[PDB]
């Protein structure tokens, strides 16, 4: 039961940007007393990882040695370390991050001073499996694709309704005072048309990710959660 | 200022009132989280036990080191609890953040709910008493163009002699 | 805006708390566990407002913001001096029976949360059946005759 609240919990949790030494990636990591579960990919392709206390304490004892900790503490502290960086990027972190691209495997080292003292962490990811990288990236980019068309065709019918109104003023003998506050009539092809050729290009860059993350998460995050409910 | 809400919400005279303790900032003495809900006549509290709250915070998604005080004062200022009271039981749902959770509450015994309860009074007296006082005090106490003139092109600066 | 006080209201957590309501009005001091309470009767205010010469109310409230009310307690009588006019004036209280008092706590702490509530939200901004051959007389259904059940 404990890997599956740890599967749930990962995803819940929305995709952060972290900055690598060089590079730059998309993770989602989710940190219980019982273990953790990460997800990191760089837009290309998708490694995930999932951890149980055992494992915990035998990589931080092989890593990290003259160390005494239960798996329960070491958790908490990555927990510690980890979650302010993905709340919040660009500021006080002391924490260096790096990440080796090793043959069909990645390895993401994360350095940090606990309490003035040297304490290291590697992250195993694997690649993803088709499944869980479906579940977590194509569902909810389709959801929301589909929820924001939705919005799209509401404000569409709303800036029509309000041309009827407009109409309606400018039929029931009125005269417009201030020219300028001059609206045409919305017509969706024409806009459609315009908006293809004059922003697609530049509205349809992803980059490096940080868009997706400032922008798309709490749509994703309840596309996410709607699925969950759903099934 | 710990976060509290009073329901029902609305005009109508209150009838319940939530409010958290524990997780205190700082070095210095440190309890665990736990909420206390009284209609002014019947207490209920969490008595959450170390594992009770690493399974709480397990079962909602949450990671063990994060802190459920913020999603309670967002809660409350949003007036999102909704209640369900059975014979001794209480189940308290939350949905102030994405995920709505869901809270078990037991009658605590009279006899140690009491000194809670007179704590609690006093507490509220003070607060009110701070928040008074703030209130008070607060409530009441063409490029190349010349800026000078338009229409001629703004002369440079002159220079003189400039050896190379 | 009911006016009240509490003892001490320094850094140190305060211990009573004192208040008026209802001006048979009487100014009730509790510790939280324990209340007193002055009792007062229209002969007996009018009385004492004679013997003082007198509305207390704005000099209570001018104290309680000032901290301006001194607390006495022995066994159960109670004694408050009130200053900020011309003369302090004294009164004396006498330990109300808890099952009297167990509602006025319950509606003191009502009223709390609620102030709470409010000044925090307040600080936070800052014809069927009708004939349509003839109007004005109900439809008739057709006469249906004899329909054995």
């Amino acid at each position: 039961p404990v890997m599956e609240e740890l599967e749930q919990g990962l995803l819940m949790q929305p995709w952060a940007w972290l900055q690598l030494a060089e590079n730059s990636l998309l993770a989602k990591v989710f940190i219980t007393k019982q273990g953790y579960a990460l997800l990191v990919s760089d837009l290309q392709q998708v490694w995930h990882e999932q951890v149980d206390t055992s494992v915990v304490s035998q990589r931080a004892k092989e890593l990290n040695k003259r160390l005494t900790a239960p798996p329960a503490a070491f958790l908490c502290h990555l927990d510690n370390l980890l979650r302010p960086l993905l709340k919040d990027a660009a500021h006080p972190s002391e924490a260096t991050f790096s990440c080796d691209c090793v043959a069909d495997a990645l390895i993401l080292r994360v350095r940090s001073e606990l309490s003035g003292l040297p304490f290291y962490w590697n992250f195993h990811c694997m690649l993803a499996s088709p499944s869980l990288v479906s579940q977590h990236l194509i569902r909810p980019l389709m959801g929301m694709s589909l929820a924001l068309q939705c919005q799209v065709r509401e404000l569409a019918t709303l800036l029509h309704m309000k041309d009827l109104e407009i109409q309606d003023y400018q039929e029931s003998g009125a005269t417009l005072i201030r020219d300028r506050l001059k609206t045409e009539p919305f017509e969706e092809n024409s806009f459609l048309e315009q908006f293809m050729i004059e922003k697609l290009p530049e509205a349809c860059s992803i980059g490096d990710g940080k868009p997706f993350v400032m922008n798309l998460q709490d749509l994703y995050m309840a596309v996410t959660t709607q699925e969950v409910q759903v099934g | 200022s710990p976060p509290l809400c009073t329901l029902p919400p609305g005009p109508e005279p209150p009838r319940f009132v939530c409010y958290c303790e524990g997780e205190e900032s700082g070095e210095g003495d440190r309890g665990g989280f736990n909420l206390y809900v009284t209609d002014a006549a019947e207490l209920w509290s969490t008595c959450f036990t170390p594992d009770s709250l690493a399974a709480l915070k397990a079962r909602f998604g949450l990671s063990a080191a994060e802190d459920i005080t913020p999603r309670f004062r967002a809660a409350c200022e949003q007036q999102a609890v909704a209640l369900t009271l059975q014979e001794d039981r209480a189940s308290l749902t939350l949905s102030g953040g994405p995920s709505a959770l869901a809270f078990d509450l037991s009658k605590v015994p009279g006899p140690e709910a009491a000194p809670r309860l007179r704590a609690l009074t006093l507490g509220l007296a003070k607060r009110v008493w701070s928040l008074e006082r703030r209130l008070a005090a607060a409530e009441e106490t063409c490029p190349g163009e010349s800026l000078i003139n338009p229409g001629f092109k703004s002369k440079k600066p002159a220079g003189g002699v400039d050896f190379d």
